[PDB]
């Protein structure tokens, strides 16, 4: 059916795994090393749902202040967004409000998922009981792990539902 | 679309080709791929250039597309953020008037609500930046100017409401880290000082205006204001009444309004009691109008549109907030019983919404209520508050039992090799959700064991008749049944379990077929495992259960075997005693029967399940206290794996090439995994098994290592993905795992050091040095780390030779960038931290050039952007400074040689925007170091300048270092920061805020005084 693409903007603190996440979704590869994204790289991801395929042009942005680039600007003309932090670094969570502020000041009304990455690491520092920012901002939250595939596709699934309008969409991974 | 065209954009000798700038920006947003990277580079490059804003006006005047205007606004924001205090005053006035004039012109056009809202928001943000930069001093009438100009036009007023909201956000919500501390206090005092005028405007718009967008913007602003404003504006005005009556019930305003109410409900203050009651009363009187209590809120949310869903979530938030903070106020007012119940009823309805986030919001309050009632009195079927809540506690118990989340979470995860292992995720949101439902249900079960038992009996009756029969529903019921374990007295618990097990047995017998019997059989297994007290109390019951699990370990049906093994390990851990001691009616302890039948029990299990089995048995063996009986148990325990192990060792002695046979290496890896699990369970006494295979094991490690290394040299990196090399690396990793795992649990450092360590030196360490870079196993370093951490002194003497093998050759793998070979970087600095932390005399016992190399590696560590690497590097440096301070003899020489060097490196990191995550450590170090110079340092850092004390030399040296590092700083700025380094060296968070202030200062130019 229609190739229905949307702009996703992916943000978060440095070395949070945004790029590792997109790598594994694009090629199944898990990158072990931190190679800081300069400015932003836009990779397209295509999933296939029971109701036709869906395309996410993912704008993986740079969390490092040094290499932010046109930080504010990349958010323009964006349909949806993901904000990521690291459950092993309290700092990465304390900065979630800042990413969210800078994000909703540009695109005032888009679906945003909040992800806590690296939930596979046994010495978790951002306690699960403590993630409550998304409540009053009406954001949806998940506990992805880019290495374990824990809730691997749930952010894209939720966004695809919130964008297509079918609360029962399903990924089928067809050829 | 060419690099030259892009380069033209930045000549500064000719007018800007706004045509070309639009094309490059359109390439930035719609440019496909390979020039997109180019266009972004050029736009960033121009934006960061010193000339900057000279063209901003040109861009805004002539450009046709929004994106280019937004880009110009970015350049303007940059200038205002950084170089505003150095623009000539008239330039600032011109920019001020240009900005407010553009804001005026944009709002007046109708299209502003239409088209590029983004652009208007960016402009308002520009103005807020100007305000942040100079609002009180250089614009003393601003609040008055715009408050007055808001009563002139309404569109102007709406946009100014947005501006005031952004100012509140920038002053009160995001001031720390963007604004220096004193200036933050100043902006907060200035806004708090002129606020009544703003609040007048807001009351006026709320009470009088009929412009719906303006009203909405005013309410949105009132939200952020509720964050910080004095309580007098909230609880001593028309505000609560105005919100509830004029805005809460009308559709387009119900969300914002309720949010405000929720914020007001969050305030915990004793003086506004009545007001809070009012806030509840009135709010309830409105909800019953918009959401009648008969409503299926589950369906209303499931079908409803976005703002309906948001209103339901905001309602859950409001009721949870207010009830948690002020349930007491409504409890002690009889005339409000009915209303309180109604609110609780609401929560119950909202709890049926199938949305885990809203449900967590509700479960927060349910846990609060159950915990309060339990803390009041913990006894069953009377205290007053529980008498108030009694008419609906059973509804809450039914909710918990009916929607219980799954207790544990398993998943198939593939390792660095191909192996997919079954990993239980340990600490997740869903598991925390289960634990909260469990806590609530256990509280309420203590409040009435009969009611919980009754609800469960009814659910299970409905299972038996087939009315509510589903794999899902039986699973949920059994999860609840397990979740209340320990809540009842052992006698009540026994009577209850007897019935549960009997009825589940009957249900099994009733359903036929493997799929139904499999589901019922696990649920039974789960329930039995969750009640270890019952199992310890009845011996035959337990023996028969264990006999069945062994039976189920032959069921080919998927998941029966896995659940059998999981339940076996749970029961073994929780009842290990009962397997080693002789039981009533038994001739020998059960462990001997199990050990005599291992080969009968595990013949049909898959390898991972066999590993689980051996761990479960190892717990039992560890329970046996007599050392000799335990040795014999261990010997029979490891009989079967040792047979295959000895067969393979003998074949290898006859011919080494069987160590290139795939199935042989698979078997070796499986045997080693079995040994690893057995070692985890048994603990130290496992040494008897370890020493039995140790040398042999090391041998095969060496051989396989060499194989992999050669396999690299023949075919490069690719070869590391083939199945055979993969299983060989598995053997190596399990060998290291077994070694370090036994060493971790060994209570004799003497024997470990003299017996088990020396073979590692040639078998693994020099082998690691001899390997090709890509073949080196990082897990070597980490394992050595563990050994060091456990051995302590018993291994100091061996630090040199170890470092001979691993140190030099590892550095050269990880000192040509910050990124390649990450596992090696992490494990390397882990090993180095272990040595510094537990074997510091070894650092004192090496040549000074080599100690320089070690210190350089530490510095190299904390320069990483890999957070864990830099973090352990800072920890190493801190404990190293203290270790040096421990001995007076070398301490002064170390200071004379390295103090200033360390200081300048750490300053290079502290002023780096990429290392802020380490601030707490940075401070702790610098503080310490600077405190050291106040006193406790005797010799002089500079031989030429001995007159100057270290404080004088340190002060001027660090000030010179910063002045040359950041040339745009003022002398006064640097002197103040350098003296603050000494003044705050015993208040670590104040020191930290001093560093953060300086880190803000180094980002913006300043002219003459702070002004
Ligand atoms: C399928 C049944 C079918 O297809 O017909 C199911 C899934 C079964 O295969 C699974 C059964 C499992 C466990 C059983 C509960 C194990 C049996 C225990 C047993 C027979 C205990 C004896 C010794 C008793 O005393 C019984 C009669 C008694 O009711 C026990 C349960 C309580 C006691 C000891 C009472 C007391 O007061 O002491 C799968 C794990
Ligand atoms: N344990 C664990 N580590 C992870 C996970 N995801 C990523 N990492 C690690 O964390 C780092 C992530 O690096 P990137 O994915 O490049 O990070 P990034 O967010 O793109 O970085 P920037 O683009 O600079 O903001 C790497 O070192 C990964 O190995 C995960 O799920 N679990
Ligand atoms: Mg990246």
């Amino acid at each position: 059916e229609p190739q229905v693409q949307f702009k996703l903007v992916l943000v978060g603190d440095g070395g949070t795994g945004k790029t590792t996440f997109v790598k594994r979704h694009l090629t199944g590869e898990f990158e072990k090393k931190y190679v800081a994204t300069l400015g932003v790289e836009v990779h397209p991801l295509v999933f296939h749902t029971n109701r036709g395929p869906i395309k996410f042009n993912v704008w993986d942005t740079a969390g490092l202040e040094k290499f932010g680039g046109l930080r504010d600007g990349y958010y323009i003309q964006a349909q949806c967004a993901i904000i990521m932090f690291d459950v092993t670094s309290r700092v990465t969570y304390k900065n979630v409000p800042n990413w969210h502020r800078d994000l909703v000041r540009v695109c005032e009304n888009i679906p945003i998922v909040l992800c806590g990455n690296k939930v596979d690491i046994k010495d978790r520092k951002v306690k699960a009981k403590s993630i409550v920012f998304h409540r009053k901002k009406n954001l949806q939250y998940y506990d992805i792990s880019a290495k374990s595939n824990y809730n691997f596709e749930k952010p894209f699934l939720w966004l695809a539902r919130k964008l297509i309008g079918d609360p029962n969409l399903e990924f089928v991974a067809m050829p | 679309l060419a690099d030259h065209a892009a380069r033209q954009l930045l000549d500064f000798s000719q007018k800007l080709d706004i045509n070309l700038l639009d094309n490059v920006v359109n390439c930035l947003y719609h440019g496909e791929g390979a020039q997109q990277r180019m266009a972004q580079e050029v736009l960033t490059h121009l934006k960061e250039h010193p000339d900057a804003w000279t063209r901003v006006d040109t861009i805004l005047e002539f450009s046709q597309n929004m994106n280019t205007k937004y880009y110009g606004l970015q350049i303007l924001e940059n200038v205002i953020k950084t170089r505003w205090k150095i623009l000539p005053r008239n330039q600032c006035e011109g920019i001020k008037k240009y900005v407010v004039g553009l804001i005026i012109k944009t709002s007046s056009d109708p299209t502003c609500v239409e088209k590029e809202k983004v652009y208007i928001g960016k402009l308002n943000m520009i103005l807020v930046q100007i305000l942040k930069q100079e609002w009180p001093k250089h614009w003393p009438t601003f609040i008055s100017d715009i408050v007055g100009a808001s009563r002139t036009s309404e569109s102007l007023c709406q946009n100014n409401m947005v501006i005031l909201k952004l100012l509140s956000e920038e002053v009160f919500d995001f001031s720390s880290g963007q604004i220096t501390q004193v200036k933050s206090k100043h902006l907060k005092d200035s806004m708090c000082n002129e606020f009544s005028q703003i609040f007048q405007l807001c009351q006026f718009v709320m009470e009088n205006s009929q412009n719906a967008p303006l009203v909405h913007a005013t309410l949105e602003t009132l939200l952020r204001f509720l964050n910080w404003i004095p309580l007098g504006y909230i609880f001593e005005t028309k505000l609560i009444s105005t919100l509830i009556y004029k805005f809460l019930n009308v559709p387009m305003f119900r969300n914002v309004s309720l949010k405000c109410l929720t914020e007001i409900a969050g305030v915990s203050v004793s003086q506004y009691e009545e007001q809070f009651v009012t806030l509840f009363t009135l709010t309830m009187m409105q909800l019953k109008q918009m959401l009648p209590l008969n409503t299926n809120i589950r369906l209303a949310y499931s079908n409803g549109k976005d703002d309906e869903q948001n209103f339901i979530q905001n309602l859950s938030l409001f009721l949870c907030t207010f009830l948690k903070e002020h349930d007491q106020l409504i409890e002690k007012r009889l005339n409000l019983r009915e209303t309180l119940m109604e609110a609780l009823h609401y929560m119950l309805l909202v709890s049926e919404v199938e949305e885990t986030e809203i449900f967590k919001i509700c479960l927060e309050y349910w846990n609060h209520l159950a915990a309060e009632l339990y803390r009041e009195s913990p006894f069953s079927t009377v205290p007053p508050r529980r008498q108030l809540y009694l008419p609906m506690l059973f509804k809450v118990r039914l909710l918990m039992v009916s929607r219980m989340a799954k207790p544990e979470e398993a998943a198939a995860v593939e390792n660095d090799q191909g192996e997919v292992v079954r990993e239980f995720m340990k600490d997740t949101d869903s598991i925390n959700l289960y634990k909260n439902m469990r806590e609530t249900l256990v509280y309420l079960t203590h409040l009435d064991y009969v009611d919980t038992e009754r609800i469960m009996t009814e659910k299970l009756h409905n299972q038996v008749n087939g009315t509510e029969w589903s794999w899902k529903n039986l699973n949920t019921l059994c999860w609840a049944i397990g979740s209340i374990s320990g809540a009842m007295h052992e006698e009540d618990e026994k009577r209850f379990l007897v019935t549960v097990i009997k009825d589940l047995l009957g249900l099994c017998e009733q359903k036929r077929g493997k799929d139904n019997k499999a589901i019922i059989a696990s649920n039974i297994m789960y329930i039995v495992g969750q009640y270890p007290r019952f199992l310890r109390a009845h011996w035959k019951f337990l023996k028969t259960v264990v006999n069945k699990l062994f039976e189920f370990m032959h069921e080919t049906h998927d998941g029966v075997q896995d659940m059998a093994c999981d339940t076996f390990i749970k029961i073994a851990q929780k009842c290990r005693r009962h397997f080693v001691q002789v039981q009533v009616g038994e001739v020998m302890p059960f462990i001997d029967e199990i050990l005599n039948n291992i080969n009968t029990i595990i013949c049909d299990l898959q390898p991972q399940q066999v590993h689980t089995f051996y761990e479960a048995v190892g717990y039992m063996i560890g329970a046996q206290t007599d050392q000799t009986v335990q040795e014999h148990l261990i010997e029979k325990y490891m009989l079967l794996p040792n047979q295959v192990w000895d067969s393979i060792i003998q074949q290898a002695t006859k011919n080494v090439d069987i160590l290139k046979d795939p199935e042989t290496v698979k078997q070796l890896g499986s045997i080693l995994k079995t040994n690893v699990r057995a070692c985890k369970a048994v603990g130290h006494p496992f040494v008897i098994q370890l020493g039995r295979i140790y040398l042999d094991m090391l041998n095969v490690y060496k051989c396989l290592s060499e194989n992999i290394s050669a396999a690299i040299q023949a075919n490069g990196e690719m070869v590391t993905k083939q199945p055979l090399i993969r299983s060989m690396r598995t053997v190596k990793r399990e060998t290291l795992k077994l070694i370090s795992g036994w060493v971790s649990r060994s209570n004799d450092p003497q024997m470990v050091a003299e017996n088990f360590v020396p073979p590692l030196l040639d078998a693994v360490l020099i082998d690691y040095q001899r390997n090709v870079p890509a073949a080196r196993e990082p897990e070597v370093l980490s394992t050595m780390a563990i050994i060091v951490n456990k051995l302590g002194g018993h291994i100091t003497a061996e630090i040199p030779q170890i470092f001979d093998a691993v140190f030099e050759c590892t550095l050269n793998m990880i000192n040509k960038d910050f990124e390649e070979y990450p596992e090696h970087r992490t494990n390397f600095f882990l090993l180095l931290q272990a040595v510094n932390s537990h074997c510091f005399p070894a650092f004192l016992a090496i040549p000074p050039t080599q100690f320089k190399l070690v210190l350089d590696s530490i510095i190299w560590a904390f320069k990483h952007t890999m957070r864990n690497v830099a973090d352990t590097g800072l920890q190493i440096l801190f404990t190293l400074l203290q270790n040096v301070a421990q001995e007076e003899a070398a301490a002064q020489s170390f200071y004379q040689t390295y103090f200033c060097d360390i200081l300048q490196h750490i300053f290079s990191v502290v002023t780096d925007t990429s290392h802020t995550a380490g601030l707490t450590m940075h401070a702790s170090i610098l503080a310490y170091m600077f405190n050291l110079v106040e006193e406790g340092k005797i010799s002089t850092s500079l031989n030429p300048g001995n007159p100057v004390n270290n404080q004088i030399f340190l002060q001027e040296y660090v000030a010179n270092l910063l002045k040359s590092a950041f040339p745009h700083l003022q002398d006064a700025q640097v002197k103040l920061f350098v003296t603050g380094l000494f003044s705050l060296n015993q208040d670590i968070p104040a020191f930290k805020e001093h560093l953060r202030d300086f880190l803000v200062q180094i980002k913006e130019f300043a002219g003459e005084d702070t002004s």
